[PDB]
């Protein structure tokens, strides 16, 4: 629940609709996505979804530098955990 | 050999052993006659060009894994050294083969993706 | 060398009839190769 | 409840209520027909349908026949063969000799079902002679060859029920009954050209098109358009270089068999105003050059410059597919910037909508969403001149149902009667809180549409925030699992697309920095003040427009008949042109100029072919792998933290919504340099109902005719 | 390498300055496949070329439908070597030897099957189909207990 | 040859019946409204090196526009000779005319 | 070396590179063809089409 | 590439072209190719446009006329035009002028017609 270092240029969350895989990524994001667009409103946090899409996150750095991290099979909890480490420096 | 000179009556391999055979079989009659192949067609290229030519022509059918596609290929095989070794091909189709000799050059497509995008597509 | 054509060939097949124009046509198999069929009753 | 009836001896079912044709094309049985079309109400006067039915005296029109519990019908017996036969001598008795001059010949149904269903021989041979009928002014885009006119009424039904647009009829009576506008007058819809293709026969025809080509001569593409924000699916008709015209083809989810003039008429801005080299302009005067000597100046310029964050700017235009702009999103990244801007007034500002949850900018109840909607809110946006297809979706609802129209912002005239509620923000609330709050509440089916220009409104943040409050105050109706009842509607094919994959300045931080190097990609609308006079302007499009004329370098791209692009509608529909021509000159695929130059920049970016940026884009949005389907929003109530929170605090100005289209004829830089868009709006200007009004032909003041088309 | 262009592909007696640059040729060891792109004789071209796997749309022009009941197999047209003027007669010269063919399919799977047989790059675009809706001649004159809203001419 | 009316108008109305039907596809024809609004061609080439002399464009002709003269002595030094455009066909038919009226009155009565 | 030459005075010539029916947009005289260089240099203008 | 009359006329009877996709003869005729030619030799057929013209108006007081070009058979399909504008009527086949006699003053008045009318 705090701003991301001035490395991140904006956050993208892929994932499902369906159960296909867990819903901890989309219970995560109906929580975090509120504070985490609050706390530093400037970061396009991009939620993009469609049919049978494994969960990953992508977090853009400077000079168009990137890094993905799969979700699934991923508690929220560790969803958590697993943005906590492309947002903090 | 009974119709024609080089003739060769069309059989199926009877197991992957057997097709074996006949590759080798027909690869070594090949690298065999690049020295005629010169002197008869008047070829512009030294024996070890065209043989290196007939073993990468061999190479782009290494990696088949199905035995009716090599039938396929060894009666192609048969077909073309027929057609070579009996004076029925002319200069200009063994000369064709080759592909250095287009006015455009062999490397007829771009190397990389800068080069054919400032030409033109290629 | 590569196939270069001064005129291109033209294909007219696209003006081929949007409606069918000659139908299912007719049966005329024999009585003799047609199964037999169940009396009323 | 489906029926269950016989139709030559084989069982169909269908639903009760339905006309005999119908279920004849769902058993498979071709019926001939000239009245009866899918989209137009059953009229019954062709009599080409007409079929044997079991217990009916007289032979039935299967177009005007309710199907029925056990009815046996036979549309193959003498009976039927005699009333097609007999029904088409009657259709060619007055019928002009004239296939070789008409341009309907070789895609006719009178000459197809003569073939099919009639005799070979013709018996009328009278030498009172057949029926000759005067031709009618009905404006510029549709030429009249009347005495072909076989009385179907199709374009009577069509321009009065559907495109709401009662100035066609017919007068007089008997064999003397006439199509036409009794007095002489321009036919005023922007879906008139749909009568051309409605029309059997060749009696109302495309004057632009008139008489160059034949329909076998023609390679048949089908595309999208794009210059909506609809993505009407389109048949794009070419031979060889040339464009020649453009058809509808069915998408009962977008755009149900039409498409609107400037879509059709607009093909010929194809092939006049082109950029088919590149340009470097030097002691103020534009010079030709090689593409190497093009993308040099631009690494020269470039390094000589050393733009820091956000120094490099980029516009998108219009016409953008979304692998230029995903291209061109990775270059100016590699730059440092996050300027990416859009060409319209407050594109190079963050939207008033995010572009965090797909829903915040998507039209969420389908196109298809109208059949159904029960109440229509619409603000700031007239849906004729911005979604015509898509405003004869809503009178077409309103025709049949008992739903109920309201407007706030700018009067228009318009083809459904709506209540206009006021024209700003302040009219929105008291609408909201009145008495069409109270018809929104208590709905099925509710929707309220945003205009684009709301979100070009100095007030936009108080607009979405406004509706948005609205949506979740009362959802359950709103925001239902079958429902979504808060739409955005864009005008411009690239809006969404950019949207989709975050192309958009993010803060106001980057919006501050005054850019040193700006890249049109496309763009010809922007505002004459995000574009500052002491930067380096490189223009990359395919029109020679008002960007390629201010800029320093002037790279060709490729039309939307000359690639294949992606594009995505305004409710989200993923769609892919397909390439009707080459590209002409030395133009080049507007992805591979960025890929080309970032080469030259020194930042090459990964991807060589288009199916590695095409990867590239399922990592940005997955959605965008998914074509010819909408893609559902999961997480549709997060659209409050972009609309309302972060929309909560912001200044209201109370400034009147406004007008994003002046002229619907003029639109972008395909339809600017369209000579016929040219004659639609000196036409509509002057009032001239004359089909050769600025065409060949000749006129009474112009005896001796005139070559020119356009002027 | 994950479409990435083989820029080192063999070239053929008809690779042309037109041909584009292919991602995967065959090898004769796909699973499951025939390899009949290698064997057919058909240049390397063709497996770096696109086709378009589609039902026509019935035109807009007529009722018939008798040319969208079977799935077409198209090439998509390049960006140079389509078409371009002849400077003699104005005739239009092609360097595309696929431009004037087309294949004809009973099922889009028959159409799949021969394409991934062959080597094809393709792309299936599914066929857009009406939404049905029963019509009734009556509902031209229904009874309007209010404002007419709109009148009707038959 | 390409035919006039008795007038002088031009007898080709640019239906492209003869494109369509040519088995050889030696035709080549464009068209759009002339500056009066008549129908008319603005291209009318035959490659006679690809005609194969079959008369199916005059058997399709509505309007007995294209013809083929008697005239078979017309060898040429180079083959660029033997692509007519509207013009050679044209000047042809003003030439031709007495024989193509003669050939055409013989034989309508068969056609 | 691409689809573009620009020639001494300014003519751009946008080329489509290819063999005999191709556009190589450059007119050339060449005075003493008939000789034995002749052929080689007519030759290579006219296979790419040029005049 | 050509200097005399018969390189620059698109016709003999008519300078201008007309149609508005036509090539100038002046362009159409220029190039290498022209150089060392005849060019009163070349094909030059008059303009049809320029002589269709010159036809004066067959008056008729009927309202449907039929034209077949004159030749019975030799013509072309019988149509039926419609005199009932007041203005000349056209041939969509042959180019003949007709007009009805009920517009005769209207159609003297004009400035100038299409057709001679004489
Ligand atoms: N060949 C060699 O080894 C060398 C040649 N050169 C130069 O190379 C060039 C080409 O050599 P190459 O092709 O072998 O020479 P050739 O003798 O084979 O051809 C010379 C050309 O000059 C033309 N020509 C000669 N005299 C006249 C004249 N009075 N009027 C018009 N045309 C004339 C000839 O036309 P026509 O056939 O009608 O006579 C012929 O086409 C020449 O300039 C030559 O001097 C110089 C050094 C070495
Ligand atoms: S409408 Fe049909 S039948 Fe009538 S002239 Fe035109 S093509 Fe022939
Ligand atoms: S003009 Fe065409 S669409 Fe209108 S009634 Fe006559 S035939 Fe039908
Ligand atoms: S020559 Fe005859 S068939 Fe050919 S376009 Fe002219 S009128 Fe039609
Ligand atoms: S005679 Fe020649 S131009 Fe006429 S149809 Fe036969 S091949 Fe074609
Ligand atoms: S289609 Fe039924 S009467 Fe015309
Ligand atoms: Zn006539």
């Amino acid at each position: 629940r705090y701003a991301f270092a001035k490395g991140v240029k904006e956050l993208r969350f892929l994932f499902c609709q369906t159960s296909q895989h867990s819903a901890e990524a989309r219970s995560f994001l109906n929580r975090a996505y509120p504070i985490m667009k609050k706390h530093n409103p400037t970061i396009p946090i991009l939620l993009r979804e469609a049919q049978g899409t494994i969960p990953r996150v992508y977090a853009r750095y400077e000079f168009g530098r990137e890094k993905m991290e799969s979700l699934e099979g991923l508690t929220d909890k560790q969803i958590e955990e697993t943005v906590a480490k492309l947002v903090k420096t | 050999v009974q119709p024609t000179k080089f003739a060769v009556t069309v059989r199926q391999s009877r197991n992957w052993a057997d097709a074996k055979q006949r590759v080798i079989a027909a690869y070594r009659a090949w690298i065999r006659a690049a020295p005629e192949i010169q002197t008869m067609y008047s070829i512009p290229f030294p024996v070890s060009h065209i043989r290196t030519r007939i073993r990468q022509e061999f190479e782009r059918h290494r990696y088949v894994n199905k035995l009716n596609v090599v039938d396929v290929l060894l009666q192609q095989s048969n077909a073309d050294f027929q057609e070579t070794m009996n004076f029925w091909r002319q200069q200009s189709h063994v000369m064709a083969f080759f592909k250095e000799e287009h006015f455009r050059g062999e490397k007829r497509l771009p190397s990389n993706f800068i080069t054919g995008f400032l030409e033109g597509r290629n | 060398e590569p196939l270069e054509l001064t005129q291109a060939f033209r294909n007219f097949e696209g003006g081929s009839s949007a409606w069918d124009q000659v139908g299912p046509g007719i049966d005329r198999t024999p009585d003799t190769f047609k199964l037999p069929t169940p009396k009323p009753e | 409840a489906e029926v269950e009836l016989t139709i030559d001896g084989k069982k169909v079912s269908i639903e009760a209520g339905s006309a005999l044709i119908q279920a004849c094309e769902k058993a498979g049985v071709v019926v001939p027909r000239y009245c009866y079309h899918e989209k137009l109400a059953i009229a019954g006067n062709c009599r080409m349908c007409l079929v044997e039915v079991e217990r009916s005296p007289k032979p039935v029109a299967s177009c005007a026949w309710p199907v029925q519990a056990g009815m046996v019908v036979k549309t193959n017996s003498p009976l039927t063969h005699k009333a097609r036969e007999g029904v088409m001598e009657f259709l060619l008795a007055n019928h002009p000799l004239d296939c070789p001059i008409c341009d309907q010949g070789g895609e006719c149904d009178l000459q197809d079902q003569s073939m099919r269903y009639g005799a070979d021989r013709g018996r009328f041979h009278e030498i009172g002679g057949k029926r000759a009928v005067e031709d009618k002014n009905i404006g510029p885009l549709i030429k009249t060859s009347m005495n072909r006119c076989i009385h179907c009424t199709r374009c009577v039904r069509f321009m009065n029920d559907i495109a709401g647009a009662p100035e066609l009829g017919s007068t007089g009576r008997g064999n003397d009954l006439q199509i036409g506008t009794y007095l002489e007058k321009n036919l005023d819809s922007e879906l008139s050209g749909n009568v051309i293709d409605l029309c059997p026969v060749g009696a109302l025809t495309s004057k632009p098109y008139a008489f160059r080509a034949r329909p076998w001569e023609l390679k048949r593409t089908e595309s999208i358009d794009v210059l909506d924000g609809l993505g009407s699916n389109i048949r794009v008709d070419s031979r060889g270089l040339e464009v020649m015209r453009i058809l509808p083809r069915l998408n009962d989810d977008v755009n149900e068999e039409w498409i609107n003039d400037k879509t059709r008429f607009a093909c010929d801005g194809l092939k006049t105003q082109r950029l088919t080299m590149p340009l470097v302009r030097r002691d103020g005067k534009f010079e030709p050059a090689t593409w190497e000597q093009a993308l040099t100046e631009i690494a020269h310029a470039y390094q000589t410059l050393a733009p820091k964050e956000n120094e490099f700017k980029v516009i998108a235009g219009q016409l953008v597919e979304v692998e230029s702009l995903v291209a061109m999103k990775d270059l100016a990244n590699r730059l440092g910037s996050e300027n990416l801007a859009l060409d319209f007034p407050g594109g190079s500002q963050p939207l008033a909508h995010g572009v965090d949850i797909r829903s915040n900018y998507l039209f969420n109840s389908k196109i298809w969403g109208i059949e159904e909607a029960d109440a229509i809110l619409l603000v700031g946006t007239n849906p004729r001149h911005e979604a015509a297809v898509l405003n004869a979706r809503i009178r077409k609802q309103w025709l049949r149902s008992d739903l109920e129209i309201a407007a706030v912002g700018q009067p228009w005239e318009s083809t459904f009667d709506y209540e206009h509620l006021g024209t700003d923000l302040a009219a929105l609330k008291n609408a909201l809180s009145g008495p069409f709050g109270e018809k929104l509440k208590k709905a099925k089916r509710p929707m309220i549409i945003v205009g684009s220009g709301v979100t070009e409104h100095p007030d936009a943040k108080a607009f979405y925030e406004t509706v948005w409050s609205f949506v979740e105050k009362n959802a359950s109706n709103f925001l239902t699992e079958e429902w979504c009842g808060y739409n955005v509607l864009q005008r411009a094919a690239s809006r969404a697309g950019a949207f989709e994959v975050g192309f958009v300045v993010p803060s106001p931080e980057v919006a501050a920095t005054k850019p040193k190097f700006v890249w049109l990609l496309g763009a010809d609308e922007f505002d004459p003040a995000d574009v500052p006079k002491d930067a380096f302007i490189v223009y990359q499009g395919h029109h020679g427009d008002r960007g390629a004329e201010i800029a320093d370098i002037v790279l060709p791209g490729a039309a939307y008949t000359e690639k294949a692009g992606t594009y995505v509608n305004t409710e989200g529909r993923v769609q892919m042109t397909r390439a009707a021509t080459g590209l002409p000159g030395a133009a080049r695929t507007d992805w591979k100029i960025i890929r080309a130059v970032s080469e030259f920049l020194g930042v090459p970016l990964p991807y060589d072919d288009v199916a590695q940026l095409r990867d590239r884009m399922a990592e940005i949005s997955p959605a965008l792998a998914a074509y010819d389907v909408v893609e559902p929003v999961a997480l549709r109530h997060l659209s409050k933290v972009q609309l309302v929170d972060q929309n909560k605090g912001a200044k209201v100005t109370g400034e009147p919504l406004k007008k994003v289209v002046e002229n619907f004829y003029f639109t972008d830089v395909i339809s600017r340099s369209s000579p016929t868009m040219a004659r639609c709006s000196a036409a509509k200007e002057t009032g001239d109902p004359r089909t050769n009004f600025m065409a060949p032909g000749m006129e009474e003041d112009r005896p001796m005719g005139q070559i020119a088309y356009g002027a | 390498p994950r479409n990435a262009p083989d820029y080192n592909v063999p070239i053929d007696i008809a690779t042309s300055t037109f041909t584009p640059v292919p991602k995967n040729v065959q090898d004769g060891s796909e699973e499951n496949v025939v390899p009949a792109g290698l064997i057919s004789g058909a240049p390397m071209e063709l497996q770096a070329r696109t086709v378009r796997i589609y039902k026509p749309a019935k035109p807009a022009t007529q009722s018939g439908e008798k040319n969208t009941q079977l799935w077409r197999m198209d090439w998509d047209v390049l960006g140079k070597g389509h078409r371009w003027e002849n400077p003699l007669m104005g005739w239009q010269s092609s360097a595309d030897f696929m431009q004037g063919t087309h294949l004809t399919f009973k099922t889009k799977e028959d159409a799949i099957a021969f394409a991934e047989k062959q080597g094809y790059e393709y792309f299936v675009q599914e066929p857009n189909e009406r939404h049905f809706r029963p019509k009734a001649y009556a509902n031209n004159f229904l009874y309007s207990p209010g404002k007419l809203k709109h009148i009707r001419t038959k | 040859a390409l035919r006039r009316y008795p007038s002088g108008e031009e007898r080709c109305i640019a239906c492209k019946l003869c494109e369509a039907v040519c088995p050889a596809q030696a035709i080549t024809i464009e068209a759009e409204e002339r500056a009066d609004g008549s129908r008319r061609t603005t291209r009318y080439d035959i490659d006679m090196t690809k005609c194969i002399y079959c008369g199916f464009c005059q058997e399709s002709c509505p309007v007995d526009a294209i013809v083929e003269s008697p005239n078979a002595e017309y060898a040429t030094e180079t083959r660029e000779e033997l692509l007519y455009n509207k013009e050679k066909l044209l000047a042809n038919g003003d030439k031709w005319e007495p024989e193509l009226a003669a050939a055409i009155r013989a034989d309508a009565p068969y056609r | 070396i691409s689809d573009i030459h620009i020639t001494r005075t300014g003519k751009p010539l946008i080329r489509i590179q290819g063999g005999r029916s191709s556009l190589g947009e450059h007119t050339a005289t060449v005075f003493g063809a008939t000789g034995q260089l002749g052929r080689y240099i007519v030759n290579r203008l006219a296979r790419q089409g040029c005049t | 590439t050509g200097r005399p009359a018969s390189a620059v006329m698109q016709a003999p009877n008519r300078a201008e072209v007309w149609s508005r996709s036509q090539r100038p003869r002046s362009e159409a005729m220029a190039g290498p190719r022209f150089e060392q030619t005849d060019f009163d030799a070349q094909p030059r057929p008059w303009a049809a446009i320029e002589l269709i013209h010159k036809q004066p108006v067959r008056w008729t007081h009927d309202r449907i006329v039929a034209c077949d070009g004159g030749g019975g058979p030799h013509g072309h399909p019988k149509i039926y035009i419609n005199t009932d504008k007041p203005e000349i009527a056209t041939c969509n086949y042959c180019g003949l002028p007709f007009a009805n006699e009920h517009h005769r003053k209207y159609l003297e008045s004009l400035p100038q017609t299409s057709y001679p009318l004489n």
